[PDB]
């Protein structure tokens, strides 16, 4: 996970422009959608039966806010994503017992999201750019699993 | 897709493990949830100390399935039917996972089959398992 | 498998990229060697730097395999049989990279879709370059 | 990359009883004969057209040993694979242009030679420590990928 000098501004001009609790929403209920075996962890949220269940759902809203909200603090810190990780990656495994394949299927999402909201900005380098954070993010928060 | 010399490997191979299949199921888990610990995310229900009863019992179901799937290894999607249904729909294991039991049973083979554990029966195996995954994810989304 | 909603999905997708779809195919491609750089290794024969010509005609080739998928929904493993023995005997392309182009095309297909990449839409493409990836997998053993 | 004093003695101790040569020469030939697209970098390698052939090709048998050889060396060097490797893995991306997911194959491939072999001496923590040896050393293989 090494992101160069001209990948770091890349990433940190766009983040800027984001709206963290709409992209955070968008992130999860695409999950969802997608990948709709992601909702085995979700019973407690209520209506996922179909993509507009899914999409409003307003618990699944909330939790997209906190997700992404958590990695949107983690971009601060991208020489250390193992350290920040940490306590969510122990959290993730011991309590909610999440497979980390499911952080690697989110960060795929969130650059088809990213992909979609900015359109030609979300060029080939800065998608780039993003491939390694999102595989970074993912990697960490595997990281503490046993 | 699984050759007839694929399918005759196969039956060979499991013909030989017989009422060893439910210890081995056992073994592939065991070994599965210790190289590969992700994987225990889908059983923190479960007991895993060692020798656990309730992972044995669980080894035994999977042999049982193993073994269905051989002795109809030219129908696999109609002889899984009902699993497939329950790992897309009830369990939902990442596919990802699949290929990390597939492997612990391979491993397992080996372990136990010096002599019948050549290089084109290693192949065979591997390619019937994955093909055991693949009906096992079909129903997916 | 593709349900009828996938098919409608796809096909209106596709339709909509109408013309574009060999500029989209090249963008892919760029996309996926510079985001997925063990993808090179494939590709030690190009020029695959920004505006690579190579780049855009092969982009243009990979478009109208996908075109073809479209047209041939229902009959893919035939539709695409001379492009899956290829890869399988002549290319050799280990199936993981299969995934990585196939999330590059959805990555290309949200940026130029706005209005129809929706998440039902999303969810039927990805199952789509999903088929054609077992497709062109199929034959590799 | 994290190993433990447990797993470190338990790798060493099994290694000393590993013949190179043979495991060697069986891994790269099983990862042809199972994965026979691994082939494609193989084509001076002469008769390669049945898993007899393969496996009995004595420029198999040599490259397998060669490339066992260095995984051993790598054996020394547990807490700094990447650093080990650092030269190989260049070397594969930009001389010899070999996807690094034949690494992760031929680990696999490596750790059912080893069962074959070993049998019932093979136990799953022993499994275990070497599922982790394979995929750090495929790890640090890829890891100069550009
Ligand atoms: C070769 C591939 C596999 C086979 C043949 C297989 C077979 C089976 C069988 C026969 C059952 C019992 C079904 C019943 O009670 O009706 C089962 C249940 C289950 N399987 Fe799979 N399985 C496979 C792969 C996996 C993988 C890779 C995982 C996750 C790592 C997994 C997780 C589970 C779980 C969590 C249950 C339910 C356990 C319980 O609570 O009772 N399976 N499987
Ligand atoms: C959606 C998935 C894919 C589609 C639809 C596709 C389609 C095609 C087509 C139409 C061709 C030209 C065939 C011909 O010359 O007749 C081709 C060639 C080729 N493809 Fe694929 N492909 C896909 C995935 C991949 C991937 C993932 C890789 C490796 C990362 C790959 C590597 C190659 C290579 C190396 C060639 C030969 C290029 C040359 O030297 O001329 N393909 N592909
Ligand atoms: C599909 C599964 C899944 C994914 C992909 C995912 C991906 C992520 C990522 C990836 C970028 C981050 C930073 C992250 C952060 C968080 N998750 Ni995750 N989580 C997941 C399933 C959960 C679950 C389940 C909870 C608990 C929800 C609940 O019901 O309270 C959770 C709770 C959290 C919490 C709140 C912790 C607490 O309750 O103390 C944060 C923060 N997370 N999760
Ligand atoms: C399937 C392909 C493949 C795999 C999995 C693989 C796996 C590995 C692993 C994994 C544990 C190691 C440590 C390793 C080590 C080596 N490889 Ni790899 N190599 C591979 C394809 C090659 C090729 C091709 C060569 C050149 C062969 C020749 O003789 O020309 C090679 C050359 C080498 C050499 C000789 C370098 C030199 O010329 O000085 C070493 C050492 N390696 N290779």
């Amino acid at each position: 996970v090494h992101l160069t000098p001209e990948e770091k501004s890349a990433v940190t001009a766009l983040w800027g422009k984001v709206n963290v609790d709409e992209v955070g929403g968008e992130a999860l209920g695409r999950l969802l959608v997608v990948y709709p075996w992601t909702q085995r962890f979700f019973e407690s949220f209520g209506d996922l039966s179909t993509p507009d269940a899914v999409m409003g759902n307003p618990k699944v809203k909330a939790h997209g806010k906190k997700v992404l909200g958590a990695f949107s603090d983690g971009l601060a810190h991208l020489d250390n994503l193992k350290g920040t990780f940490a306590t969510l990656s122990e959290l993730h495994c011991d309590k909610l017992h999440v497979d980390p394949e499911n952080f690697r299927l989110l960060g795929n999402v969130l650059v088809c999201v990213l992909a979609h909201h900015f359109g030609k900005e979300f060029t080939p380098p800065v998608q780039a750019a993003y491939q390694k954070v999102v595989a970074g993010v993912a990697n960490a928060l595997a990281h503490k699993y046993h | 897709v699984l050759s007839p010399a694929d399918k005759t490997n196969v039956k060979a191979a499991w013909g030989k493990v017989g009422a060893h299949a439910g210890e081995y199921g056992a073994e592939a888990l065991e070994r599965m949830f210790l190289s590969f610990p992700t994987t225990k995310t889908y059983f923190p229900h479960f007991d895993l100390s060692h020798g656990s009863a309730q992972v044995k019992g669980h080894g035994k179901k999977v042999a049982d399935a193993l073994t269905n799937a051989v002795a109809h290894v030219d129908d696999m999607p109609n002889a899984l039917s009902a699993l497939s249904d329950l790992h897309a729909h009830k369990l939902r294991v990442d596919p990802v996972n699949f290929k990390l039991l597939s492997h612990c049973l391979l491993v397992t083979l080996a372990a136990h089959l010096p002599a019948e554990f050549t290089p084109a029966v290693h192949a065979s195996l591997d390619k019937f398992l994955a093909s055991v995954s693949t009906v096992l994810t079909s129903k997916y989304r």
